[PDB]
């Protein structure tokens, strides 16, 4: 039981759902029946590689052999939902939750804010800040964090400086994240002025050695053969929290890339985040699907990873190319269509293909183009401003 | 009640398996349901009465009837 | 309160058996263009058991042994009267219907006989749907020259029988049960259509009879019954069951099974009908294209073993469809449904290849149907036997269509 | 439906059902992340090919969670899915596994007659003579009437065995359904019978 509960643990920390698989099988073949802990850890990384249906089998299992989800097994779900903003599957753990006698602590509040958030509702994720602070609880710092994506998604330059400073007004010095989505807003307000005012605080940092590097690396100083080792040893350095950690970590570098002109480096990094295994279910290339999955990306990491995918597409035929913006129960419903994601991928395919991308009649959150289509189609310019 | 036992051995090929077949069926009315045998519903009887309704004919349950005539508790009818 | 708020059949044709000791019960015999039938009369709930709906006594029937020697229960021919010779000449496997046409001509002829007075209750020379009654022309109407052979046979098999045991110098008491070929023609047709064989214990002896049956030979057939005939030994009573536990609506038709796993053609052989939704009836293909049997079961939710195909659009053609297709199965190997469809698509470019031999369509021939205005029985039961294969040839033309879209 | 959808569904089920036939647990479970890709939702035809895959080598856990992505989809299994886990579990001797299934496709309002056949006959041929008789039984005495084949069969292959217990309890089983015993199934017993000691 020690044995088999650490090396899962492993696996879903670092999001090696094929291992964990195995040693399931393995304790199965051999008459063991795993505890509660040991498929909560085949759970987490399920849900770090995006494999939402095998995560709720295993959560189906547990109750079949007896061995009933502990808290940790309710937010290993949560977390899960909320990379991919399923608010829907996020309030049935909350509705059960309330009936189960747990009661809300803070990490349910913050996979609430971040599935909201991913999901493009921003008045409900404001609204669960506003609830939390009621409920009394102690907000940690990746609260704070989780509350400044939102004002950060949805263009509050105002806001975000009440956040930001309200951060090192207590002495935490705010994470590499923070740091990226102020960029963000700055960047998406072509507030120059601010851009300049942060570099200029992540390029002396003599306390933080990733945000020097990180920052330096944005400016351009980095993105020589051999000033490229600097910023691939902090990427490393950086992956060992798991895949659940350099999500955050590249959803917010990427988004400040592209908001700054910095388009061909967010390439460069989107493509040393996809051989370190994060965004494992990105794209899918057979004779049947060509597939570029961006529900988990923020919006500068989706229009890199389009880019990306687009130029990839003119240099060679599947039956079909697909745009997977929404992944859960909310394709089958209008409001899936109607997702700030959708519509954003929808908006850049128009103004870069012109028509040839069209929504599907039978799912929400897809955007297809025929085959035939495809014969009729770099399509997409990858510079630094 | 004479008559309809009459009427359930015509399609009996043997009686005595009939006999053990209706005790069989008793047995298992008694332990479904203790109490409500012994007194005025009698667990053969309702045997009998039962496989007359399933042939298709109406009769009361168990054979049970009563005196409405009776002059209050107390009252024995008397031969 | 209460203050604000098909013709039965002649009421003597129940009596006549009432007095003798018939009994229905929940039933009513009620007469149509058609014919006679039975029927709930209220709703039969369902019990643990089978429920009792018709009790005929054996005295009212006219039974003869199926296997040699001829004996007859209960027994009315005399010792030593001629009929017994007519009866003891014929063929005992083929001539089963023979014997008791003779048995029935000399039933009406004696005067305390039941027969006598049910003899007018059975259907007429014009009214009786046997084959052996259908003119020449009606048999053109077939479109099937098997079942013409065959009932050109069972014409001449009856005529010459009447002619070498009816001619001139026979006795009187013999002359007059069959004074003309037809009369002797319709009691064989009065046979074939309404004789129930079955294996019954009178007292201690156990033997296969053939028997005609007043009040039982008026429930129709269906290859789903809701009734099923009962032999009660002890008391020598025919008892008519409806099936235990199936509830039978008010007006429902009763109904037993005549003919256990047999086609249409031999239904017209016998009785002279035929029913669309036969499960039974075949169709010549190929084989060279074959579907997924355990997909087409699967997709009309039909179930049970081949010879036991029930179904949970899906009717009785459906079950014959599964049975006559052209079938492949491979314990559990699933089917590529591009090659199923290239099947599906020659199967039915074979069902309308079937479709276009017969020089009319099933609708034209049901308006054909319609418009008659001087038809003989005959010749109407010869278009609806066609029309029901066209009909039969149809719906396997649907069910492919369906069977090919729901295996997606 | 759309003629665009129903397009699409062919070639992935055409896809889908020639690694199935192939014996190809792996690639079936490619396309199904195809379909999810493209927006189809896999029916209850898509997580049958997935059963089979598995089913024909020989892998009892796979398919049995084959059937748990199934029924967590939502999807209805096909009477046919449900026959084939419960074949592969008589292959490999699990007769719980096969009860399990079986009253699944009871609780699934199927008809589990034909494949509680196909439980037995697997369970005899794979040297589960003692589980068969568990099996067989527990159906018989439920109501249930096996095939004649079976009855010969069941009989034969316990008086071979020395078990005059089980065959004499199938026998009476057989008549109370309504197959009378013959000279054969006499001569089994006999068999096991006149080593007894006692004439
Ligand atoms: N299902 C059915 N469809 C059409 N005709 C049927 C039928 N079942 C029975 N018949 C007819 O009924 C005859 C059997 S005797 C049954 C009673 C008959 N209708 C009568 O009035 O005397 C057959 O000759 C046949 O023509």
């Amino acid at each position: 039981m020690e044995t088999y509960e650490g090396i899962i643990f492993a696996c879903g920390k670092g999001g090696l759902h094929e291992d964990a698989r195995k040693i399931l099988q393995y304790m199965t073949a051999k008459d063991v029946v795993p505890s509660s802990k040991a498929y909560t850890g085949v759970i987490e990384a399920f849900g770090q590689a995006a494999l939402y249906e095998e995560a709720l089998v295993a959560f189906n299992t547990m109750h079949e052999v007896g061995s009933n989800p502990s808290i940790e097994t309710f937010h290993s779900l949560l977390y899960s939902f909320a990379r991919g903003g399923l608010f829907k599957e996020s309030e049935v753990i909350l509705s059960r939750l309330v009936n189960s006698g747990i009661p809300r602590n803070r990490d349910t509040f913050n996979a609430t804010i971040e599935a909201y958030k991913q999901g493009g509702k921003f008045e409900e994720a404001v609204k669960t800040y506003v609830d939390m602070e009621k409920s009394r609880c102690d907000p940690d710092e990746r609260t704070l964090e989780a509350v400044l994506s939102v004002y950060s998604c949805a263009r509050l330059v105002d806001e975000c400086r009440e956040q930001f400073e309200e951060m090192k007004a207590s002495d935490i010095l705010p994470s590499i994240m923070c740091y990226c989505m102020m960029l963000s807003v700055y960047g998406k307000t072509e507030s120059w002025d601010d851009v300049n005012e942060l570099l200029e605080e992540m390029l002396s940092n003599r306390v933080s050695n990733i945000h020097q590097v990180i920052g330096q690396m944005i400016k351009g100083n980095y993105d020589d053969d051999s000033n490229w080792q600097i910023v691939e040893y902090v990427l490393d350095k950086l992956n060992s929290e798991g895949c659940g950690l350099g999500i955050r970590f590249y959803n917010a570098l990427l988004d400040a890339l592209w908001w700054l002109g910095q388009k061909e480096r967010a390439a460069r990094v989107l493509n040393e985040a996809t051989k370190r295994g994060i965004f494992p279910e990105l794209f899918r290339k057979n004779k049947l699907v060509w597939s570029v999955d961006v529900h988990r990306m923020s919006e500068g990491g989706m229009y890199t990873a389009l880019s990306v995918w687009l130029n990839d597409l003119s240099d060679i035929l599947p039956q079909l190319a697909v745009v997977v913006s929404v992944r859960g129960q909310l394709e089958k419903s209008s409001a899936a269509r109607e997702s700030p994601i959708t519509r954003a991928a929808f908006s850049f395919l128009q103004d870069h293909v012109s028509s040839s991308f069209s929504f599907t009649g039978w799912n929400g959150g897809r955007i297809m183009c025929q085959r035939s289509q495809l014969k009729q189609l770099n399509i997409v310019a990858l510079t630094n401003s | 009640m004479t008559m309809d036992i009459e009427r359930l051995l015509l399609s009996e090929d043997n009686r005595f398996e009939f006999v053990n077949s209706v005790a069989a069926e008793a047995t298992e009315y008694v332990e479904k349901n203790r109490d409500e045998y012994g007194g005025t519903k009698k667990a053969i009887f309702h045997v009998l009465s039962n496989r007359v309704n399933d042939l298709g004919f109406d009769r009361p349950e168990a054979y049970a009837e009563s005196d409405p005539y009776k002059p209050g508790p107390g009252y024995l009818k008397e031969y | 309160f209460p203050l604000f708020q098909l013709e039965s059949a002649d009421p003597d044709f129940y009596k006549i058996g009432y007095v003798r000791r018939v009994r229905a019960y929940g039933v009513e015999f009620k007469e149509g263009p058609d014919g006679f039938g039975i029927y709930a009369s209220k709703d039969i709930e369902p019990r643990r058991r089978a429920r009792v709906i018709m009790e005929i006594p054996h005295e009212l029937m006219i039974t003869i042994r199926q296997k040699h020697p001829w004996m007859f229960f209960p027994d009315i021919v005399p010792i030593g009267h001629p009929i017994f010779d007519i009866i003891n000449s014929t063929d005992p496997e083929r001539d089963w219907d023979l014997r008791l046409a003779c048995l029935l001509l000399f039933s009406f002829d004696r005067e305390d006989h039941f027969w006598r007075l049910y003899g007018d209750f059975l259907p007429a020379a014009d009214e009786c749907s046997s084959l052996l009654l259908a003119t020449e022309e009606d048999l053109a109407e077939l479109q099937d020259p098997q079942l013409v052979s065959t009932i050109r046979q069972q014409q001449k098999r009856v005529l010459e029988f009447w002619e070498k045991n009816w001619h001139s110098g026979v006795p009187l008491k013999i002359k007059r049960l069959a004074e003309d070929a037809e009369r002797f023609i319709w009691a064989v047709s009065i046979a074939q259509t309404r004789c129930i064989s079955m294996k019954t214990r009178i007292g201690a002896l156990v033997q296969d009879l053939n028997m005609m049956i007043p009040y039982a030979d008026m429930l129709n057939h269906s290859f789903e019954p809701n009734c099923f005939l009962h032999w009660r030994p002890k008391d020598r009573i025919l008892e008519v069951m409806s099936n235990a536990g199936q509830a039978i609506k008010k007006g429902e038709e009763m109904t037993i099974n005549y003919m256990p796993g047999q086609k249409n053609n031999m239904l017209m052989e016998r009785y002279g009908f035929s029913t669309p939704v036969n499960p039974w009836d075949a169709i010549p293909f190929s084989g060279d294209s074959r579907i997924h049997l355990n997909s087409f079961l699967s997709v009309f939710n039909i179930f049970g073993l081949p010879e036991e195909y029930y179904h949970d659009f899906v009717d009785g053609a459906v079950i014959a469809a599964a049975r006559t297709l052209p079938t492949w199965s491979d314990i559990d190997l699933p089917p590529i449904p591009s090659a199923e469809r290239k099947a599906v698509k020659e199967l039915q470019d074979e069902c309308r290849k079937m479709l276009a031999e017969y020089p009319t369509t099933s609708e034209q021939d049901q308006k054909l149907l319609d418009s008659l205005s001087e038809a003989r029985t005959t010749f109407a039961t010869a278009v609806k036997y066609r029309m029901h294969r066209k009909m039969f040839i149809g719906k396997i033309i649907k069910a492919l269509d369906i069977y090919q879209e729901r295996l997606l | 439906v759309s003629a665009l959808e129903r397009s699409l569904r062919l070639t992935f089920m055409d896809e889908l059902m020639e690694r199935a036939r192939n014996r190809d647990p792996s690639g079936v479970s490619e396309v199904i992340y195809d379909m999810i890709a493209a927006g189809l939702s896999p029916g209850p035809r898509s997580f049958h090919g997935l059963v089979v895959a598995h089913a024909l080598n020989g892998d009892e856990q796979g398919a049995m969670h084959s059937l748990r992505k199934e029924l967590g989809a939502g999807q209805r299994p096909l009477p046919e899915t449900m026959i084939a886990l419960v074949r592969l579990s008589g292959s490999k001797g699990n007769a719980q596994r096969g009860l399990e299934l079986l009253a699944a496709m009871e609780k699934l309002n199927y008809d589990i007659r034909q494949a509680w056949l196909i439980l037995v006959e697997e369970l005899v041929r794979t040297n589960h003579l003692e589980e068969a008789n568990k099996v067989f039984l527990k159906g018989a005495r439920g109501g249930m009437r096996a095939t004649d084949q079976l009855y010969d069969l069941m009989i034969e292959e316990d008086c071979k065995a020395g078990d005059h217990s089980n065959a004499l309890d199938i026998s009476y089983e057989m008549e109370a359904a309504g197959r009378f015993a013959t000279t054969f199934h006499f001569n089994c017993l006999l068999s096991v019978q006149a080593t007894c000691g006692i004439p």
